[PDB]
């Protein structure tokens, strides 16, 4: 693997330690979460960035990053304020950039 | 409705 698939893993690994339920292990689907492909048009979760960067799908941190940001706003727009979902979301999307961008 | 099958009180 390249030097940035390199560094994407190593993000992705610390990133998935601020999760440790794994509620954005995988994606969401409908049954799990009623109307959410209602709400939510562009889906993302974990999993699905780790097959992205074994796939060599990502051409820099910015891009990793929006993933990133783009699972986090989408359990922040589905979900109320008040769950564990919206609560996690906005704790590790923070976080998370903050640890990236040191 | 709008909310997750489990509340991920694990």
């Amino acid at each position: 693997s390249t030097p940035i698939q390199q560094l994407l893993e190593h993000f992705l690994r610390q990133l998935q330690r601020k999760d440790p339920h794994g509620f954005f292990a995988f994606p969401v689907t409908d049954a799990i979460a009623p109307g959410y492909s209602m709400i939510i048009k562009h889906p993302m979760d974990f999993g699905t960035m780790k097959d992205k960067i074994v796939a060599n799908e990502y051409k820099s941190v910015t891009e990793f990053k929006a993933d990133f940001k783009l699972m986090c706003d989408n359990a922040m727009t589905y979900n109320r304020p008040d769950t564990v979902y919206y609560k996690l979301a906005k704790k590790i999307l923070h976080a998370g950039f903050k640890m990236m961008s040191k | 409705g709008r909310g997750k099958g489990g509340k991920g009180l694990g």
